[PDB]
RNA sequence: UGGAGGUGAUUUAAAUGCCAAA
RNA sequence: AGUCCCUCCCGCUCGGGAGGGAGGCACUCUGGGGGGACUGCCGGCGAUAAGCCGGAGGAAGGGGCGGGCGACGGUAGGUCAGUAUGCCCCGAAACCCCCGGGCUACACGCGCGCUACAAUGGGCGGGACAAUGGGUGCCGACCCCGAAAGGGGGAGGUAAUCCCCUAAACCCGCCCUCAGUUCGGAUCGCGGGCUGCAACUCGCCCGCGUGAAGCUGGAAUCCCUAGUACCCGCGCGUCAUCAUCGCGC
């Protein structure tokens, strides 16, 4: 309802049809999965120590190259 | 009309405007809390030193934020609320005293109708109007379709005050209203989850759309 | 205490408001009917602008002396709106300015040095400065850091 | 009977400032600092006054004449001139740390410049240009 | 980028060479040396020819 | 290093060449 | 700026200001010379090379920032209506002067702009702070006259000296309160001026009156990465007079 906070650990590259997505690795800091790693894709500036604020934890972004 | 010791007011501490503490302010969500800056500070005016390196704008502080973003004209190539909004020669482009002015009538109206600190109501309207989720863009055969993403923390914080700032520019345009009453309206209303707030309703609509579309 | 003290506005105000004691400022005949300058658009409206131009023009005076007529013509000009051509400055009309200086210097507040223009006798000199003591002891009741000067 | 001088620069405003002992008057251009508008220039100017505190305020007298540039520039340069004006005078590194964590330009300047107009709409800007039409 | 220019390497080796005992880990020194061992007249090239001096020195120190 | 084969796939629509050259 | 002499003001003067004279080159400025930044220092990646990424110190950091300079050639791109030039023509008219007209016409299509459609305002009174350039066929302070546009005298200046030259956006007080209006100022009537040999065709300025369309703009589409874009005025070129332009501040 309120979401899961998750924390950037790794950048892995940009993506998307003009380059404006990147995709981190994130790991799981609340919750059911608290600390699993999963990969996701992130719109906007983002660096390593960032918080995501995830409204649900099952999906998995397909790896890029 | 506005008596004498408003004219020349004289500070003696580090605040916000020489009026208000920012040292009781709290911020609830987790991951715009190393973004909001809250430091001491008395003027609010920096003088666009942080947009040349990466990153810069993070340790700016919340309400100098704000002063920039209403410093604008307001609808120049996309419609808000259903309109354009043209000023030109009579926006606030370039115009720093005007908007400080706006700001400060619209915190002393926000004081005096809810009794709290209101940098504190302020806070609360931009992590109610914070989205968490957005959407990108694809095409094929013809046809574009909308994928869903996450969104950092720094452009959460963007997309909140960009929407307040035209809430505020829409409610007082062509209106009996003036500009500081709307953007004291408006930031009540995003702190209260009111769905006649734009920026409220605006994130509800992104976080929809993102949504029916995973 | 001097004018370099206070508000150059609320001085100007008092100041107009004093000067209607003195028998030597009377606003001319063409007055109710004029504009202050060929950039304006209406006439004024206070019913006694007449005792406020002069005491801007007394208070002038004392500030940037010797002066002449054709640099307060400068500063007594502004801007203009030209119907569809773009805004420019002009400057103001020289009948007002030339009538309030021999009227004040009639009231011996200001003479006359040759080749150069006009200055503030001791006379002019301690008739605002009065005035600016009093304003500030008005002033400092109300903003306390005000005393140091 | 110590005297000290000190100079400021901001785009084109140039300002020379006297430090002395006295009780606490500031004037700006012969002006009290108190009577300064708009209220977003006197905020400028009061900021290393307020930082240093009202000891050391109250223990000097200070004027500066500054010419050139416009008004929110020429309050930026007295406030630089009065910074290093302080931190000379008194000579202590706890306040000269104190006013780098706040502002660093207090004590470096600001070297920004204009930049020189160019052709296409020379009068506009250097790099703003002409509307493009193709029929 | 910053690469080095050609010209400038040249003659830093030439330099490097005849003079082996003349030049140590400091770019001061190797400043004023070059300064008088030359006809060079830019300062700038100067500076560029010396500092390539003392990263020769510190890789030959080194032994490669 | 340079070659010869095999099996899979390959995201809407998109026709034409006039004044000239003389 | 400090020190000294005189004069004039305020709370009557302990104190605080403003002018003038001696006097000085401190500070700003002007302009000759010199210093300073080199991937030089530190930790990573790459190959241990070329280099790249991130830190200190620093006025400045990785072509430090903005400009000048455009290779061999092509475009049968533009220019013989800037000047130079071959051929062909006119050569008592296609050469040379003078007078009056035109290039300024007006059912309509298009480019680039300016003014607006109002309160992120309109008006009236008052208060603030620039830089670039230019001046003897000229810049003109200062005094007088006129409601204004302007008129009559006229110091100084061949100029870091005299003059153009006390910008506007901005700030304070009062009126108007969402309306085709105290928004907008097109169009037209009457009267007064300046330049010029000449103002009708066909110039620019001022006063009173008059008061059009316009209530934010379809499909489309342009410019811009930092003292940059937007907003605001100013100088020079052109120039007897005339700037919604060009180049700069
Ligand atoms: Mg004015
Ligand atoms: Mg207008
Ligand atoms: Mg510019
Ligand atoms: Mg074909
Ligand atoms: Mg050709
Ligand atoms: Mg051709
Ligand atoms: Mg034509
Ligand atoms: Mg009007
Ligand atoms: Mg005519
Ligand atoms: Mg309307
Ligand atoms: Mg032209």
């Amino acid at each position: 309802d309120e979401g899961y906070p998750a924390e950037v650990i790794e950048i892995i590259g940009r993506t998307g049809t003009t380059g404006d997505v990147t995709q981190v690795k994130v790991r799981i800091l609340e919750g059911r999965d608290k600390g699993r790693v999963i990969r996701r894709n992130v719109r906007g500036p983002v660096r390593v120590g960032d918080i995501l604020i995830l409204r649900e934890t099952e999906r998995e972004a397909r790896e890029i190259k | 009309a506005k008596p004498l010791s408003e004219r020349f007011f004289i500070p003696h501490e580090i605040k916000v405007m020489g009026r208000w503490s920012t040292e009781d302010v709290e911020v609830r969500d987790p991951s715009l809390k190393p973004y909001i800056n809250l430091e001491p500070r008395l003027l609010p005016h920096t003088h666009g030193r942080h947009a040349k390196k990466h990153f810069g704008k993070a340790n700016v502080h919340i309400v100098e934020r704000l002063i920039n973003k209403i410093m604008r004209s307001g609808g120049s190539h996309y419609k808000v609320a259903g309109h354009f909004m043209r000023r030109e020669h009579r926006s606030l482009n370039s115009k720093k005293v005007k908007a400080y002015e706006v700001v400060k009538e619209a915190f002393k109206i926000i004081e005096k109708r809810t009794g709290k600190n209101p940098i504190q109501v302020l806070v609360w309207a931009i992590e109610n109007a914070a989205p968490r989720e957005d959407t990108t863009s694809v095409m094929f055969g013809g046809i574009r379709y909308h994928v869903a993403v996450d969104i950092s923390p720094m452009r959460r914080l963007d997309v909140a005050l960009r929407n307040i700032a035209l809430g505020a520019s829409a409610k007082c345009y062509r209106t009996k209203m003036s500009f500081a009453e709307a953007l004291a309206e408006e930031i009540i209303l995003a702190a209260n989850k009111d769905p006649k707030s734009y920026a409220y309703s605006k994130k509800l609509e992104i976080e929809r759309i993102a949504e029916s579309s995973r | 205490a001097t004018v370099y003290d206070v508000p150059g506005d609320l001085l100007v105000e008092r100041v107009a408001q004093r000067l209607k004691e003195i028998p030597e400022i009377k606003p001319p005949e063409w007055a109710p009917f004029v504009k202050t300058g060929r950039h304006k658009e209406r006439l004024p409206e206070q019913e006694d602008w007449w005792y406020y131009r002069v005491a801007s023009i007394l208070r002038r005076v004392y500030l940037d002396g010797p002066v002449g007529i054709e640099r307060l013509r400068t500063y007594y000009g502004g801007r203009k709106n030209r119907g569809h051509a773009p805004e420019r400055f002009y400057k103001a009309g020289g009948s007002i300015i030339r009538k309030a200086l021999q009227q004040l210097e009639a009231a011996g507040f200001v003479e006359k040095v040759p080749g150069k223009g006009r200055v503030i006798t001791p006379k002019g000199r301690s008739f605002l400065d009065k005035i600016a003591t009093e304003l500030k002891k008005e002033l400092e009741e109300i903003i306390p850091e005000l005393k140091k000067y | 009977m110590r005297i000290i001088q000190t100079t400021g620069k901001r785009k084109t405003a140039i300002a020379r400032a006297v430090i002395r002992e006295g009780k606490g008057r500031v004037r700006i251009n012969g002006k009290p600092v108190e009577l300064v508008e708009p209220e977003i220039a006197r905020f400028t100017i009061l900021e290393p006054l307020i930082l240093a505190g009202e000891e050391i305020w109250n223990s000097v007298d200070i004027d500066v004449k500054v010419q050139g540039g416009g008004f929110m520039g020429q309050a930026e340069a007295a406030r630089i001139a009065i910074a290093r004006a302080l931190v000379e005078w008194t000579g202590d590194m706890n306040l000269k740390e104190k006013f780098i964590k706040y502002d660093r330009t207090m004590l470096v300047g600001d070297p920004r410049r204009t930049e020189p107009h160019k052709p296409n709409r020379s009068t506009k800007g250097p790099r703003a240009k002409r509307q493009k039409s193709y029929r | 980028g910053k690469i080095r220019q050609g010209f400038i390497k040249r003659v830093a080796r030439e330099l490097f060479n005849k003079y082996p005992n003349e030049f140590t880990r400091d770019f001061e020194h190797n400043k004023k040396k070059v300064e008088e061992l030359t006809n060079v007249t830019s300062k700038k090239i100067r500076n560029r020819i010396a500092g390539y001096i003392t990263k020769l020195v510190r890789m030959k120190e080194e032994g490669k």
